[PDB]
RNA sequence: GCCGAGGUAGCUCAGUUGGUAGAGCAUGCGACUGAAAAUCGCAGUGUCGGCGGUUCGAUUCCGCUCCUCGGCACCA
RNA sequence: CGGGGGGAACCUGGGGAACUGAAACAUCUCAGUACCCAGAGGAGAGGAAAGAGAAAUCGACUCCCUGAGUAGCGGCGAGCG
RNA sequence: CCUGGUGUUGGCUCUUGGUCGCGCCUGCGUAGGAUAGGUGGGAGCCUGUGAACCCCCGCCUCCGGGUGGGGGGGAGGCGCC
RNA sequence: GGGGGCCUGACUGCGAGGCCUGCAAGCCGAGCAGGGGCGAAAGCCGGGCCUAGUGAACCGGUGGUCCCGUGUGGAAGGGCC
């Protein structure tokens, strides 16, 4: 009995599943619901539908990554502070480099994913670590200096 | 997981897992284990047969045909040219109704009793009392009698062995000796295959020779495949 | 005609036997069953969408309601 | 005919290394029995249905064999 | 738009019997017969081969003769065929 | 009618028996240092105890003792004979 | 008919021809061949001193056979002893 899960995985652990529910076991008891249904050329081609959808969508991801992946490890990212010889009055937010490159240099990314424990207000500049995607990790060349 | 004997460094050299084949077998034994004095490697048995009904209470002989001088001794039974050509072939015991006369007043030194047919009465019926409840008399189905004496002893020195299986199932036989030419060993565990595959009753039905390994004395066990 | 099957044709006919064999064991059989009778199927449902039934018989039922679990 | 089953001393039960046998109840002798039964002590007392056999040795282990009892298909 | 209600014998499918025979009577015979039925007709029936057949051979279906009452079916009995 | 199997007659869990595979432990009739389960091969075996002296502990019972470990250490013991 | 020695024909393939007989039954048999066995040998022995110790046909079994196998090499099955 070629069980189709709609949301199992032997609970409500949704697609990713197919298993053997015995006759009517399977039938009326496990797939009437809304959890499922069965095998079909059609059923099967429906896995094929999304893991090709998927799989192309991941892929994609990849891709819009790479492409801002060089073109930001390329280019250096210089900031207009205003203070004295250290850090600024009011620091530098990962995001304050989120908006600043974003549309004073053309690409943005969301504030969040980046690498900022704290603001930095230091001032001068260093290349750090904000990784645009999980395996493909965006460090580049972020100076600010007083422009006092 | 570890036990009680130096063997510790052989046992390393063992592997229970493939029952592989024969000349792997000789070769491996061989390296296995020549402890004070060169092993005296051996083969061992069991067969899906059933004692409890001797219908195949199996025995007999293959003559493993490489040289010897030991084992299983033998009394030759007969009278003139027969105690010659017996005792000249290699007897341990030798003799005729006088030696037969000694076994009755307490003296069997002979494990096998091969007499000729010119003292099988006198054996038979003499000693039928003191060698027929434990196996010790000649038998004219029991590799343990005929005329040709000198043939028989001659073997039992020339080299000899024979069969036999104990109680449960099983049958025990030297199929050659420890650096003894690896080839040869091999030759030896067919000899064995043989004269084995013979003795095996009609009163069989499925795994016959269930198990046939190689193993040493104080040594190695080594399961093997004696088809190849 | 009110139980044939439905996903096709299961209802009816038959004439049985019986005797007692021990032909190729030992000897001839025994016959003695001028016997007649039935033999037959199974009923059940499901929903069009809220509202069905089925009627219905057995294996090509089975499969076959599938068939209109498909549409 | 098949398979499960009972077969040892007068009555009736007991052991799978077998490897050494009875026991409860009656029968014989002896105390308690002032009667008795009952009690105790003792003794007597046996192939474990038949035969060989695996069996040093097995009666319970191996095979076939008697009369038996329970449930199945035989003659068409 | 159609059916339906008919129709002597004929036809197809559904269901489906004792006598009688076997000088009894239980497998068997009478038979897939009589009879109840639904249904097409003017005829229905069947109708290009998962066929037949052993020679490297035929070639839809139907019907008449023949093939044998042989091949054979079976209390291998009455018979059936 | 009663009555196993089986089909629609699906879930979760408690559980107990046989059988084969591997592993462990196991065999006390008498002579037998000694509780010898067989039949082999067979006078040699061992040093992570430097020892069978002693120590406890784990285990199996028919007095003992068989078996498997940890420890205490200064060429010995045991099999053969 | 009483005793003793050796031995198995208490044989196969077969029997010309006769007994009673409607049927099929049942009954007696010299001699031919292979092959033994008792005697030295003239021979006698294919059961017993004889008449009762009995059952066709079917169905099916078993020990040979090594005749038929439904294409063909098999085989299940099958024919004969």
């Amino acid at each position: 009995m070629k069980v189709i899960l709609l949301e199992p995985l032997e609970n409500l652990g949704d697609v990713g599943q197919v298993v053997d529910v015995k006759p009517g076991y399977a039938r009326n008891y496990l797939l009437p619901r809304g959890l499922a249904v069965l095998a079909t050329e059609s059923n099967l081609k429906a896995l094929e539908a999304r893991i090709r959808a998927q799989a192309k969508r991941l892929a994609e991801r990849k891709a819009e990554a790479e492409r801002l992946k060089k073109i930001l490890e390329n280019l250096t990212l210089t900031i207009p502070v205003r203070a004295g010889e250290t850090k600024i009055y009011g620091s530098v937010t990962a995001k304050d480099i989120a908006e600043a490159l974003s549309r004073q240099h053309g690409v943005t990314i969301d504030p969040k994913r980046l690498a900022l424990e704290k603001p930095i207000k230091e001032l001068g500049e260093y290349v750090l670590t904000y990784k645009p995607h999980p395996e493909v990790p965006i460090q580049l060349k972020v100076s600010v200096v007083a422009q006092e | 997981p570890k036990h009680g004997k130096r063997y510790r460094a052989l046992l390393e050299k063992v592997d229970p897992n493939k029952i592989y084949t024969i000349d792997e077998a000789a070769h491996l034994v061989k390296e296995l284990a020549t402890a004070k004095f060169d092993e005296t490697v051996e083969v061992h048995a069991k067969l899906g047969i059933d004692p409890r009904r001797s219908d195949q209470n199996v025995r007999g002989t293959v003559s493993l045909p490489h040289g010897l001088g030991k084992q299983v001794r033998v009394l030759a039974i007969a009278k003139g040219e027969k105690i010659k050509e017996a005792e000249e072939a290699g007897a341990d015991y030798v003799g005729g109704e006088e030696i037969i006369q000694k076994i009755l007043d307490g003296w069997m030194d002979f494990d096998a009793v091969v007499a000729t047919p010119d003292v099988m009465g006198a054996v038979g019926s003499k000693l039928g009392r003191i060698l027929g409840p434990r196996g010790l008399l000649p038998n004219p189905k029991a590799g343990t009698v005929g005329f040709n004496i000198g043939e028989i002893i001659r073997e039992i020195k020339a080299g000899r062995i024979e069969f036999r299986n104990d109680k449960t199932g099983a049958i025990h036989a030297p199929v050659g000796k420890a650096s003894f030419p690896p080839e040869k060993l091999a030759d030896n565990i067919r000899a064995f295959i043989r004269a084995l595959e013979a003795h095996k009753p009609e009163g069989a039905k499925g795994t016959f020779l269930r198990s046939v390994y190689v193993t040493t004395t104080m040594g190695p066990s080594v399961r093997i495949n004696p088809h190849s | 005609m009110k139980e044939g099957i439905h996903p096709k044709l299961v209802p009816a006919r038959i004439i049985c036997g019986c005797g007692n064999v021990i032909e190729t064991y030992s000897t001839k059989p025994e016959i003695y069953v001028e016997v007649c009778s039935k033999c037959h199927p199974f009923y059940t449902g499901q929903q069009r969408f809220v509202d069905t039934e089925g009627r219905v018989e057995r294996f090509q039922r089975r499969y076959g309601d599938s068939y209109r679990k498909g549409r």
